[PDB]
């Protein structure tokens, strides 16, 4: 779960630093928030 | 039927869905970008080469160069920010190839929706990389990228 | 980016929902980057420079109504030409008046389109007019829009 | 037909005068935006699915 919480944000913050389109960043910013969801109570919102 | 608001307000209703699926909900926003050919992409690839000229020429106009009065310099902003638009536009176009070459390597490693990024990271370099000049079609040069 | 912290976003209570008055399913739409909120609106300067903004959606309005008798002037002069070339001639009352229904139907769900066009910007002027902090709009082509 | 066929069930009869969806067309179209939300429903998708 670590390893995935720290990948999404490198992602993020490469994909912010280098310019992308509003909609990848949305994604990308989606799939931060429910990697640290799943780091904290996995299972809780969606599949687990 | 089709008219007469018989399935309008069904499709907007539609649209005005939660999909709590973090992949659905990628696809249904992925599928709003209609497909393009090639006069769209030969014609969004010189609008790239023209905002990446006007950008070249206003970086080296910053140092020892001239005042640039506002109507040199209203053009040259104008041509910069159409260029970064026709990215993005190609961008959003192409990110269907790019879901559907990353499912390729889904059950093994990372996941779905990490495929797909990386897929856009590859499609992004592409689309920086891209010579339009060689007459051929996009996919076929961004899916070594993308791979 | 910041992200929200789901003990405190979901629960049997929602407490940022208490906090902000929001329903779950609205604080789900925000957080997950599934609609917008109008996180803060200018009221005063709002109010003062409503006469103009007023003025400007009156002009598109006005704009809007001279382009459809533009329309209406069109459609006239077409069935014009239906006439002369339908009562000019020897022909059957049914078949001069199939020609006929068939443009009515045409304009009718021309100006159809065209009440379409209507209801969406009366509702752009509306929900611009209405705005309100914390407020949850979806379908961003009206964020877009406004 | 549903009447002819399934006459003696007086209770969904009544289920029936008070089904407020009629049309096939019709009927294809809320089963599709239901069991399918979040697509634009069509005149072929609604069969096939």
């Amino acid at each position: 779960l670590y390893r995935r919480v720290i990948n999404r944000n490198n992602r993020l913050k490469r994909l912010i630093d280098l310019g992308a389109p509003e909609i990848i960043v949305n994604n990308e910013k989606r799939m931060l928030q429910e990697s640290v969801d799943a780091l904290f109570d996995n299972g809780r919102r969606g599949r687990p | 039927e089709d008219e007469s608001e018989a399935l309008r307000q069904a499709r907007k209703d539609a649209e005005l869905t939660a999909s709590a699926d973090s992949v659905r909900a990628y696809l249904k926003q992925i599928g709003k970008v209609a497909l393009l050919n090639a006069e769209e992409e030969v014609e969004l690839a010189k609008r790239i080469e023209a905002g990446l000229y006007a950008t070249q020429l206003m970086t080296e106009l910053s140092e020892r160069g001239e005042k640039l009065p506002a109507a040199q310099r209203r053009d040259m902003m104008w041509i910069c920010r159409d260029g970064d638009r026709a990215k993005n536009h190609l961008l959003e176009a192409n990110l269907r190839l790019v879901v559907s070459l990353a499912k390729r390597y889904t059950g093994r490693g990372m996941a779905f929706l990490d495929l797909i990024q990386e897929g856009n990271l590859g499609l992004i370099r592409a689309v920086e990389k891209f010579d339009y000049t060689k007459g051929y079609k996009f996919s076929t040069y961004a899916t070594w990228w993308i791979r | 980016a910041p992200v929200t912290h789901i003990w405190y976003f979901k629960g049997v209570p929602s407490r940022l929902g208490y906090l902000l008055d929001l329903a779950p399913k609205d604080l789900e739409k925000i957080i997950y980057f599934a609609a917008y909120v109008i996180t803060s609106v200018d009221e005063e300067m709002r109010h003062n420079e409503l006469s103009t903004l007023e003025a400007e959606m009156a002009v598109e309005r006005k704009a809007v109504e001279d382009q459809r008798d533009g329309e209406l002037e069109a459609r006239a002069q077409k069935l014009e030409a239906d006439l002369a070339e339908l009562e000019a001639e020897g022909a059957k009352a049914d078949a001069r008046r199939k020609v006929r229904d068939g443009g009515e139907r045409e304009m009718r769900q021309i100006r159809d389109r065209a009440q379409r066009e209507l209801d969406r910007l009366e509702d752009i002027w509306s929900t611009f007019t209405k705005l309100a902090p914390k407020q949850l709009i979806v379908d961003e082509n009206l964020y877009r829009e406004l | 037909q549903i009447v002819e066929r399934f006459g003696f069930s007086e209770i969904m009869r009544s289920t029936l005068e008070k089904d407020n969806t009629v049309g096939t067309d019709e009927a294809l179209l809320d089963i599709y935006r239901k069991l399918r939300p979040g697509e634009p429903p069509t005149k072929e998708s609604a069969q096939t699915l």
